[PDB]
């Protein structure tokens, strides 16, 4: 749920989360939309995880 | 207006609907030359 | 309408097996090394009739190739017209010999007409050590192997015995001083740091940023588009610089080490040499940016740019895994042009820390040479299973 | 004004981090590169070792 998806990316990639938006996808899987706090740019965050 | 039961049974019957990999025609004892394909015309799905 | 009179040559259309083209197309060069501007010979070579004859024989392609791009009647106008400036080039280097009786000198020049000429065309089919480049590592190379075989062979003494050698003078010295003076025939000192340089470039080499890339139309294996870190070729790079250093000293002659114009030079000294670093700190920041300059500009004129790449894949009919085509440009142009600027600017960095450690063949140059070998590697590599 | 050149930096950051490097694996890449180069260079050296017996 949001909460357990907030607290374990926070956990994960030692960030802020502004907020979370989830949808299940028609294949089953579920998406997370987290927004990060504003003095957070996720371009960075991105960059460090692997991606983009 | 879905339950997550049927979502769940819709997502499994989407993704057996792919054709099979190339690969695997060869394989050394392979008999299979193409895919248990659905449409969702032609054939219904069992609800 | 006057060039319709002059045929052409012959090449072959079947399969060459690769030990044929290493093992001929290697060797001949020794006519040209019979002899084998101090400066200014990293350029091409060394001697003012065997003069240089790497630049004409390229320049004399880039030339009828740009007047083609300013068909078999063009095609046939091809192989004709390097005959034409065959001559020229030939000569030109001797005019420029005679300005700075000796007509008579010109019977030497009757053979060199044609030497390189016959060379020219056929060294390109087979392997593929063409461009003139295979020409350059060889001797770039030699410089740096060949340096050790001196010693032995070397007769001039100066003031220490050099006729049996230098490496090992136990005899001579012995105590035995093994710190010498490394003021000539510093192979003892210089092999040590330019391993260092050797190392250091080739973990360079390696750097690349791995794009996903899968066909438009089979579902299974996925390949990587490698965008180099460098993403251009050392020659197109260091080159633009080294022609522009040319180009500046060959101006101030005309018009530095001793006896000269010392505005702008490249610092050399043992160890370091610093009096004022508003000289020292501003030749790396003018090598630095002009190589950035040069990369950066290059990738926009040899259509290497990301506008050019996603043309290329869309051809091949290769996209990105989740992205439309259009998006194919953004995701390059994430990669692809900064690291043609940061990649010129490292490998001249790279140029700065050869040329300040005083490796072999005074830093500059070897950059060229290790790309080059490396070049060919991925040939030797996929060649072999 | 100069912030293009704190952009430029941090996108040359970007790509070094992004950029695949070997990391053990520094171990085997960089030694099956330095074999390649080091025989490489050894049969550079044995080509351009031909002409010199004319003066011995």
């Amino acid at each position: 749920n949001k909460h357990q998806i907030k607290q374990a990316v926070k956990k994960l990639y030692d960030i802020d989360v502004a907020k979370v938006n989830t949808l299940i996808r028609p294949d089953g899987e579920k998406k997370a939309y987290v927004r990060l706090a504003p003095d957070y740019d996720a371009l960075d965050v991105a960059n460090k995880i692997g991606i983009i | 207006h879905k339950t997550f039961r049927i979502k769940r049974f819709l997502a499994k019957k989407q993704k057996q609907n792919r054709p099979i990999p190339q690969w695997i025609r060869m394989k050394t004892g392979n008999k299979i030359r193409y895919n248990k394909r659905r449409h969702w015309r032609r054939t219904k799905l069992g609800l | 309408p006057f060039c319709v009179i002059l045929p052409e040559i012959q090449k072959p259309e079947r399969k060459i097996q690769f030990k044929e083209k290493v093992l001929w197309t290697a060797i001949t060069l020794f006519i040209f090394l019979v002899c084998c501007y101090w400066m200014r010979v990293i350029l091409a070579s060394n001697r003012g009739l065997m003069a240089l004859g790497i630049s004409p024989i390229v320049t004399s392609g880039l030339i009828m190739q740009l007047l083609a791009g300013a068909t078999p009647k063009d095609r046939a106008l091809f192989n004709g017209a390097q005959k034409l400036f065959g001559m020229t080039i030939t000569i030109g280097q001797s005019i420029v010999y005679v300005m700075t009786v000796c007509l008579l000198i010109t019977i030497q020049l009757f053979v060199a007409g044609l030497i390189v000429l016959l060379l020219d065309e056929l060294l390109q089919k087979g392997y593929g050590l063409g461009s003139g480049i295979s020409l350059f590592i060889a001797t770039n190379i030699c410089e740096t192997i060949v340096w050790k075989a001196f010693s032995p062979t070397t007769v001039n003494t100066g003031r220490g015995m050099e006729f049996e050698g230098a490496i090992i003078a136990l005899f001579h010295l012995l105590a035995l001083r093994e710190a010498f003076y490394r003021q000539n025939l510093p192979n003892l000192m210089n092999l040590i740091a330019t391993i260092f340089v050797f190392a250091v470039v080739i973990y360079f080499q390696g750097f690349r940023v791995d794009l996903p890339i899968k066909s438009a139309r089979y579902r299974g294996q996925y390949n990587t588009y490698p965008i180099k870190l460098f993403y251009t070729s050392n020659i197109p790079i260091i080159l633009q610089s080294a022609l522009v250093s040319n180009l500046y000293v060959i101006s101030q002659m005309l018009s530095p080490v001793g006896g000269l114009c010392h505005y702008l030079s490249p610092p050399e000294s043992f160890g370091s040499v610093l009096e004022d670093p508003v000289h020292a700190v501003v030749y790396i920041v003018f090598m630095l940016g002009s190589c950035a300059f040069f990369s950066k500009t290059w990738i926009e004129v040899s259509g290497s740019s990301a506008k050019d790449v996603a043309k290329q894949l869309k051809e091949q009919q290769m996209v990105m895994r989740g992205h439309r085509e259009t998006s194919m440009v953004h995701e390059l142009n994430r990669y692809i042009p900064t690291a043609a600027a940061f990649g010129g600017l490292c490998i001249g960095a790279l140029s700065v820390l050869a040329d300040f450690l005083g490796a072999i063949g005074s830093g500059t140059g070897i950059l060229l040479a290790v790309t080059i070998i490396y070049q060919y590697f991925e040939i030797f590599v996929k060649e072999q299973s | 004004f100069v912030e293009p050149s704190r952009q430029f930096v941090k996108d040359s950051i970007r790509l070094v981090k992004r950029c695949t490097k070997p990391d053990k694996e520094f171990q085997k890449i960089a030694m099956a590169t330095a074999i390649g180069f080091a025989i490489m260079g050894f049969i550079g050296f044995f080509v351009k070792l031909i002409h010199i017996p004319i003066n011995n």
